[PDB]
């Protein structure tokens, strides 16, 4: 029933990011990849890929901050695309993507406002993803976050400040607090729209939206041990989206320990055998390495689907990985301290 | 295994018996305490707050030697001085040597079983992680020995005669092939890189995917054709005398075999004596805090009455509400004095 | 030797307080209670309240550090006596 | 100075590591720390010394602690974080004592 | 003095300011600058005059691929206080420094 159609619009688009899907590396990508002595072989080995001449125009001096602006300039090349030829029930999923980077935009749009800072910021400073080159009343507005909170209303990020006042974010909350409240109603506002949305985009992206509502459940509540923030400012940072929300978010809330989280992901079996990093051992991965074990085995089951929208949002998230992944590779092999580069995350 | 212990003063001793008539709550033992030093009225209340510190320090380091009961080899062989826990439970006295009654009780008897149980948690964290090392080599031990012919240490797939020695002209390189590119790098194997030896393709070893085979080639032409073998999807691997070395790793995971067996035994003998020395520390400590905490809520003539009482199971509510009625008219949480202990020790 | 100490208390509390006193010094206390007349006021801390006379001895003189955050705790302003 | 500068040679090798493995897990952060400075939280203090009369001017650090970055990543990273500062405060802690 | 002042490089000063060491009075200076691939020599030359004639900078920190840049200015820089230190980067360690010419 959403088979039949949705080649009508959204046919050609979804063959295209298949199409990007078989240019993720593979386990065999990597193990040549792991044999290089130098970021100068790194350049030859990564032309055997999709990625070739990329990196033929930079320097010869190869450094590795060469290597991560341009891998990540050409995932959003390849996203910017792919939005350029969007129809309307596409391309309001689209820009449900680029919220998650015009948060950790404005955020950094307003650090430089209370330090009183400009545009200077803007353009080197900021993820190409969510970018504010329209809403030129951003770009101008050098007032102190009162008359520049009533021009973040004339942008899409608009919906997600109604439990931030402009008060609020006038250093009378924490940078973070500002970051986590957005985050948190940036999820459950992307939970409704994808609700909205049923069939099989609905139980191919709705297991993906859980566990993000669960991970910045777990890692928000054991980060948030020596700092001053209460249990009630915690408590209102956990995104009412996941599998924890009735129950785990209750005790969440009064862990106050380590083990007071790992107990309450014992109730659930797949959140244990997650919570087994272990960080006493010396070399092993630990609690974040293996939460991103299992963003990406989620994110790889989006393509067991066909007709759907989470074939889009399971390649922004793969492709993530790869500017995480072929980094860590060049950032071992530039500093030669290759023990642990066999600590990336093998997505296919 | 739980534990309740609460001491109920003003014949007054008589009375006690009489918590043992109610056959369906407890057996209501003495468990009598010698008499100990006092004379102190603000360091008697001060010692309350170190006291309730040193009870929980200590039962959290016998819980944790109580987990490591797993590493060795559920098991309640923990016996102290020749005694399990309720036998133990039922015959409690002082030692008078460990913990002398001449001294003060407040500040001298609880500092030398304060700085007892500190040096045994200590000689507890600091040798038991030590063998813990030995056998976290030992699972790197079956690491090196397990997967394919590349995850694989090569100390049982040696052979003289599958290398070239005098390397000043040849070099030998152990080769991965699939088992479906066989045949299209049995016609490659001579033309990936110059000066490559085109008969030398000799399979000492196959797994079920892949395959390892031997290929000679010149000591000049070995880069070249392994930058290419990435390329032809061959993997390459580095060889050495190091077989040798790794004969002695061989026999290395028989020494560590041999080291996890030796310390076995000398870390169960220390677990033994250390963990007995270390309960009956937290029992002499709850005898401390039973000592104390009595001659406040009850009148110090001389001395106040000694009492104790046994365990019980499922009817603690109505073993308390029975003992609400006989404490409410003594006083003006509960009523008298009470420490819940836990018997069991996991 | 030592042990007295004065302060005031409010009396919607002075039930409660005396209650929760004992069991926090383990007995060792005389508190002797001692009622009055027609509300007083404070600026900052108590207003509008019938207040009461209130002593605890204890004859400790390290019980009054044990006495000291219970009289916090209740909102009660001592005095040199 | 020699043996305490390639004891640095190391401490600083692994704090760069350690950064690196910090990118891997949250983001870039880059931007947030460079802004987010206020105030110090390891600072100096001059000391005097002498050998055979002839005073040498040292340095003894100080914490005075409060943490700007008390809340830095906190739902990506702040486990690679809080290590990641515990490998610079260390070598603050060396390279005050090289200085 | 009292500050402990970085030069360094992008990823040096990130390091160290999660250290503890970065404070800023905006009515002197910050007690930092990151240097990009874009910056001047004649930059660095200014910020590292203020940074010896500062009152309360006791340590100053700077990769030696920076300080090679300057190293002509900070060879005129032959008094007790302040301290310029000479710490690695990324493929840059160390081969020697200004003060061990001084032997």
């Amino acid at each position: 029933f959403p088979e039949l159609y949705f080649n009508v619009d959204n046919g050609y688009l979804e063959g295209l990011v298949r199409g990007l899907k078989a240019g993720v590396l593979s386990q065999a990508d990597y193990l040549n990849l792991v044999q290089c002595e130098t970021l100068e072989d790194l350049k030859l080995h990564l032309q055997s890929t999709d990625y070739g001449n990329f990196l033929a125009n930079e320097a010869s001096p190869l450094t590795v901050s060469v290597i991560d602006d341009r891998l990540k300039e050409k995932m959003v090349v390849e996203f910017r695309h792919m939005r350029n030829h969007a129809y309307e029930p596409l391309a309001s999923f689209l820009d449900f993507i680029t919220y998650s980077y015009m948060i950790d935009n404005v955020i950094l749009l307003i650090t430089g406002t209370l330090h009183q800072r400009s545009i200077a910021e803007l353009v080197p400073k900021c993820h190409p993803l969510g970018s504010f080159e329209q809403m030129e009343a951003v770009n101008i507005a050098q007032t102190p976050a009162e008359l520049y909170n009533a021009i973040l209303v004339d942008t899409p990020l608009a919906a997600f400040f109604q439990d931030c006042i402009s008060e609020q974010d006038l250093d009378e909350m924490n940078i973070e607090i500002i970051r986590n409240t957005l985050y948190k109603a940036y999820l459950e506002s992307f939970y409704k729209f994808c609700t909205l949305l049923g069939g099989t985009t609905a139980d191919a992206m709705c297991p993906i939206l859980e566990f993000e509502a669960d991970r910045r459940a777990f890692i928000i509540t054991i980060n948030s041990f020596g700092t001053e923030l209460s249990k009630e400012d915690r408590a209102k940072l956990f995104p009412h989206c996941g599998r924890l929300y009735p129950e785990g978010l209750a005790q969440l809330a009064r862990a106050d320990d380590y083990e007071q989280v790992k107990n309450v992901a014992d109730y659930y079996p797949e959140y244990k055998l997650l919570f087994e990093g272990a960080g006493s051992n010396p070399g092993d991965k630990t609690l974040e390495d293996r939460f991103f074990e299992h963003e990406v085995k989620l994110n790889k089951l989006a393509f067991l689907n066909q007709f759907h929208f989470g074939v889009f949002y399971a390649f922004v998230k793969l492709k993530e990985q790869e500017c995480r992944n072929i980094v860590w590779i060049a950032e071992c092999i530039a500093q030669r301290h290759r023990a642990k580069i066999d600590n990336y995350i093998p997505i296919f | 295994t739980e534990f309740w212990l609460i001491s109920a003063p003003g014949t007054w001793e008589k009375l006690h018996a009489a918590t043992t008539k109610n056959n369906n709550l407890a057996v209501s033992s003495k468990f009598n305490i010698p008499d100990l030093k006092v004379g102190t009225l603000d360091v008697l209340v001060g010692l309350s707050d170190e006291l309730a510190k040193l009870d929980a320090f200590v039962e959290g380091v016998v819980k944790k030697v109580a987990q490591y009961m797993a590493d060795v080899l559920k098991v309640q062989e923990n016996l102290l001085a020749n005694g399990v826990d309720l036998v133990t439970y039922i015959t409690r006295f002082q030692w008078d040597m460990a913990k002398y009654p001449i001294k003060q009780s407040l500040k001298n008897i609880s500092e030398i079983i304060a700085k007892g149980v500190t040096q045994i948690d200590n000689d507890l964290k600091s040798r038991a992680s030590a063998y813990n090392n030995l056998k976290g080599n030992l699972q790197n031990l079956e690491r090196k020995n397990a997967g394919s012919l590349l995850t694989r240490s090569l100390a049982e797939i040696v052979k003289k005669d599958d290398f070239v020695l005098d390397s000043e002209y040849l070099v030998t390189l152990l080769v991965v092939v699939p088992k479906l590119n066989h045949n299209d790098w049995i016609k490659q194997y001579e033309t990936l890189a110059e000066m490559v030896v085109p008969r030398s393709s000799n399979v000492l070893s196959e797994d079920q995917d892949s395959y390892l085979c031997n290929v000679t080639l010149f000591r000049k032409a070995v880069d070249d054709f392994r930058h290419k073998a990435r390329e032809n999807k061959f993997i390459v691997r580095d060889f050495q005398y190091n077989e040798e070395e790794m004969k002695a790793d061989k026999e290395e995971m028989n020494r560590l075999s041999t080291d996890k067996k030796k310390q076995f035994g000398p870390l169960v003998r220390w677990l033994k004596v250390n963990f007995s020395e270390a309960f009956i520390a937290w029992i002499h400590v709850k005898a401390l805090r039973v000592f104390v905490e009595s001659v406040l809520r009850y009148g110090l003539p001389v001395n106040f009455q000694a009492m104790l009482l046994q365990p019980n199971k499922k009817t603690m509510k109505k073993l308390r509400e029975v003992l609400y009625e006989l404490y409410k008219h003594l006083d003006s949480y509960y009523p008298y004095v009470y420490y819940k202990i836990d018997c069991n020790l996991l | 030797r030592l042990g007295f100490v004065a302060g005031v208390i409010n009396r919607e509390r002075i039930p409660t307080f005396e209650r929760m006193l004992w069991r926090v010094c383990r007995g060792n206390v005389f508190l002797r209670q001692a009622e009055i007349e027609n509300p007083l006021e404070d600026p900052v801390t108590g207003d509008y309240v019938h207040k009461s006379v209130f002593i605890i001895f204890f004859q400790g003189d390290q019980l009054k550090n044990r006495v000291k955050k219970i009289c916090e705790g209740f909102r009660a302003s001592l005095y040199p006596c | 100075i020699i043996e305490t500068k390639m004891l640095m040679g190391e401490v600083m090798r692994e704090a760069a590591f350690s950064l690196a493995e910090a990118k891997f897990t949250a983001g870039d952060f880059s931007t947030t720390v460079i802004q987010n400075v206020n105030k110090a939280q390891v600072k100096i203090r001059a000391k005097k010394d002498n050998v055979a009369g002839v005073t040498l001017p040292v340095f003894e650090h100080y914490h005075e602690g409060t943490d700007s970055y008390e809340l830095t990543g906190l739902a990506r990273g702040g486990e690679q974080l809080a290590k990641l500062k515990r490998n610079y405060a260390k070598a603050v802690e060396l390279l005050v004592e090289l200085a | 003095g009292k500050l402990i002042a970085v030069i360094g490089d992008e990823d040096t000063v990130t390091g160290f300011l999660l250290g503890g060491i970065g404070e800023l009075n905006k009515n002197r200076h910050p007690n930092f600058l990151v240097v990009e691939k874009d910056t001047t020599i004649n930059e660095i030359e200014d910020t590292f005059r203020q940074f010896l004639n500062r009152d309360d900078i006791g340590i100053i920190l700077i990769n030696q691929y920076i300080a090679e840049m300057v190293r002509h200015a900070l060879d005129a820089h032959q008094r007790s206080i302040p301290a310029v230190l000479e710490i690695p980067s990324k493929e840059h360690p160390y081969d020697a420094a200004k003060d061990s010419i001084l032997r």
